């Protein structure tokens, strides 16, 4: 849990720390959409991304959300994106962030066909160190791991975002969006006590999706597996809870990788591999000590 | 293709439009004068004949309603694309706000009384073959004992669900939906096509009975997906954690019954609420 070439740019982040001061709307000029926007700060030439969370809600509560949010200035590590400030303008709280040239791993997946195992090797260490950092350095679990909230850059870093700092902001947003791709753990759907074990399941499920190029529930029939190489919300969630978990195809992926996802996708969260059980696993100790130009893989596939 | 305001039994000379009453997902709701009134301005596609005579479908059903526990439907002029539904204006506060104000005592005797009022009105609507389809505490009004239902039938023509293959789910909606409805929510779900029923409406009353005593919605802790799965497979709270007796808790077991045919009609529910301590 230390490296000097990432102690280099952690600190050069805290040098653009001083440049921001405080922030509100007119400082920012919109560039493009990515809901969140690409922004251009004016007192400080930094190019950021700005969240917009429309909330329609009391005096005292905002003050206590933004002060609950101020915990993100404190947390810093090479496996978590960069936080600048939080303010409220015009019925919409706005979190301004570090911007990411590459986008979410959902972004890159739909442009690529599938993502190779060697890269998701390195992706897996980024996630596991991130979650390990946040638990033992801040006593918080992510609560929402999915491909769209893992972001990558043309420099080569992988870090997580959109995790739960403020117990209230959870309570105050009025409506959630429920589609056909769920990453909630079976223990979280049943209303049982949960730990960072849930984030491990969410990681496992995202990995098999990225390795196959398709959301894996319900699993495909023999015809679509050959090719690759109408469902109601409730019965998808019920599939997650009662049918066996998805698994990678035995043919095209290494044993170390298959056993990795299989341990992340165990239903019983007690038998599921815990955070650092995963870091002595064969698959990532093999993957840690490999040379893959992540920056090069990215720029060639999305085109930048 | 046209509804005129001269078509109504309430003689109408002029209609003044005042300030907005509140935010809401279905049209805007202004103060108005006629007597004092509540005007709901809805907008519709210019040339969607389906949506329109299906709106007209609904409103003159309402023209036959009058009941002391049902807000007075007064008129609906329709010169497309601009619609308007005009009802009596409710004094006092909504049941939602009253339940969530700690300065108001809600003893077991009062909660039985509020619930019997809502039931009487719902029985009337059902007797005339009108389903509510959105009964909830933001749609009930309470002014020192006077209890009035509002917004019945609007959900069919509402459009409150309307992202890409992602259904928008408001807080506190799901915990009103009976399991037969929960089990088919999908990003393709249309308000026109959900299986609402008289039984679904009794379920929604059950949610209000929980809310009257816990003074919060059920499944408050939990996210939307957890609520869908928990309610689809039939899991439901009780109120023994706050020291409520058996009778109060039995109301829920009946109203929230998993198979529809086991829940009472509002007439039977009216009896069950009579026999409380
Ligand atoms: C029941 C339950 O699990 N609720 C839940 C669970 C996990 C997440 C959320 N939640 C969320 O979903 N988003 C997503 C929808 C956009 C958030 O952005 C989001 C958020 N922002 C954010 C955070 C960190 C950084 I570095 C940048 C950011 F922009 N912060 C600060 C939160 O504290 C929460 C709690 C968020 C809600
Ligand atoms: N800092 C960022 N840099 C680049 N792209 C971003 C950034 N934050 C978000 N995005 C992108 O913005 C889009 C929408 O993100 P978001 O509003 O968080 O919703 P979502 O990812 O589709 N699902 P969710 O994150 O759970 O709300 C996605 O394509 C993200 O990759
Ligand atoms: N007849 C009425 N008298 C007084 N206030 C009313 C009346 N009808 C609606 N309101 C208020 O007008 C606002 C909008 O109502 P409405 O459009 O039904 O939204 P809502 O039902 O409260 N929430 P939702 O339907 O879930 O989006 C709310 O503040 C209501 O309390
Ligand atoms: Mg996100
Ligand atoms: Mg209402």
């Amino acid at each position: 849990e230390l490296d000097e070439q990432q102690r280099k740019r952690l600190e050069a982040f805290l040098t653009q720390k001083q440049k921001v001061g405080e922030l509100k709307d007119d400082d920012f000029e919109k560039i493009s959409e990515l809901v969140v926007f690409k922004v251009s700060h004016k007192p400080s030439g930094l190019v950021m991304a700005r969240k917009l969370i429309h909330l329609e809600i009391k005096p005292a509560i905002r003050n206590q959300i933004i002060r609950e949010l101020q915990v993100l200035h404190e947390c810093n590590s090479p496996y978590i994106v960069g936080f600048y400030g939080a303010f409220y303008s015009d019925g919409e709280i706005s979190i301004c962030m570090e911007h990411m040239d590459g986008g979410s791993l959902d972004q890159v997946l739909k442009k690529a066909g599938r993502i190779p195992e060697q890269i998701l090797g390195k992706v897996s260490i980024a996630v596991i160190k991130g979650l390990t950092y946040l638990r033992e350095k801040h006593k918080i679990m992510h609560r929402d791991v999915k491909p769209s909230n893992i972001l990558v850059n043309s420099r080569g870093e992988i870090k997580l975002c959109d995790f739960g700092v403020s117990g209230q902001l959870i309570d105050s947003m009025a409506n959630s969006f429920v589609g056909t791709r769920s990453y909630m753990s079976p223990e979280r759907l049943q209303g049982t006590h949960y730990s960072v074990q849930s984030d491990i399941w969410s990681m496992g499920l995202s990995l098999v999706e990225m390795a196959v190029g398709r959301y894996p529930i319900p699993p495909p029939d023999a015809k679509e597996l050959e090719l690759m190489f109408p469902m109601a919300i409730f019965e998808l969630l019920d599939y997650i809870v009662n049918e066996p978990p998805p698994k990678l195809p035995s043919a095209v992926f290494s044993l170390e990788f298959q056993d990795f996802v299989n341990k992340c996708l165990i239903k019983n969260p007690a038998e599921r591999a815990d955070l650092k059980q995963l870091m002595v696993h064969a698959f990532i100790k093999r993957s840690d000590a490999e040379e893959v130009d992540f920056a090069g893989w990215l720029c060639s596939t999305i085109g930048l | 293709t046209s509804i005129f305001l001269q078509e109504w039994d309430i003689p109408f000379e002029q209609l003044e439009i005042g300030e907005l009453i509140g935010k809401g997902r279905f049209g805007q709701v202004y103060h108005g004068r006629w007597g004092e009134v509540a005007i709901r301005l809805i907008d519709i596609e210019r040339d969607n004949e389906d949506q329109l005579k299906a709106f007209k479908r609904e409103v003159m059903a309402y023209r036959q309603t009058r009941h002391e526990n049902v807000v007075l439907f007064m008129g609906a002029c329709m010169s497309p694309p601009h619609l308007a539904i005009i009802t009596s204006l409710c004094k006092g506060r909504t049941l939602y706000s009253v339940v969530r104000d700690a300065k108001i005592v809600l003893d077991v005797n009062k909660t039985r009384q509020i619930a019997q009022e809502i039931v009487k009105g719902m029985g009337y609507l059902h007797a005339k073959g009108i389903l509510h389809k959105d009964l909830k505490s933001k749609n009930v009004f309470y002014d020192n004992g006077k209890v009035v239902i509002t917004d019945f039938g609007l959900f069919s023509i509402s459009g409150v669900l309307q992202r890409e293959d992602k259904l928008r789910i408001q807080n506190g909606w799901l915990c009103h939906l009976a399991p037969e409805i929960i089990r088919q929510l999908s990003p393709d779900t249309e308000e026109d096509k959900l299986p609402f029923s008289k039984h679904s409406d009794v379920f929604a009353l059950g949610t209000i009975w929980y809310e009257l005593h816990a003074r919060e919605w059920p499944f408050k802790t939990q996210p939307a997906e957890a609520i869908i799965w928990q309610m689809g497979t039939g899991m439901k709270p009780n109120l023994s954690q706050i020291g409520m007796g058996k009778e109060i808790s039995d109301i829920l077991l009946f109203c929230w019954a998993f198979e529809q045919e086991e829940r009472p009609t509002f007439t039977k529910l009216m009896d069950m609420l009579e026999k409380l301590p």
